[PDB]
């Protein structure tokens, strides 16, 4: 005979009935990388230790006027 | 032992004097196969510091 009630109890005592896994169905036939975190650049030091002063100020932009006859 | 099948009848050993158990007993559930699978399961089963043996 099967002793059907016992076979449940058979696996019960030696394993502990935690035999059911769960699965999540992947409807997509493919698989790509999960959108896991991408953290933010918060350094210890700064990259060049000084904000550079303005390189292209106006007094540098205009180099000369012209005094010519056109 | 209901769990291992329908049990027919059970009986254990109690003292006839200040009645308490001498720590053994007997059983038949119905079947030979039920008996042997229960034995295979609980052959050397454990609990606090007795351990059941079965025949």
């Amino acid at each position: 005979a099967p002793s059907a009630k016992a076979t449940a109890a058979k696996k019960a005592v030696v394993k502990g009935t935690n035999g059911k896994k769960a699965l999540k169905v992947r409807t997509s036939a493919t698989f790509r990388l999960p959108k896991t975190l991408k953290l933010a650049r918060a350094p210890k030091y700064a990259s060049k230790a000084v904000p550079h002063y303005n390189r292209l100020d106006s007094y540098k932009v205009i180099e000369q006027p012209i005094t010519s006859e056109t | 032992f209901a769990q291992f099948g329908d049990l027919k009848e059970v009986r254990l050993a109690r003292n006839k004097k200040t009645g308490n158990s001498r720590h053994y007993g007997f059983l038949e559930f119905v079947n030979k196969e039920d008996a042997m699978i229960a034995q295979e399961s609980m052959n050397n089963y454990l609990l606090m510091g007795h351990l059941l043996q079965v025949r």
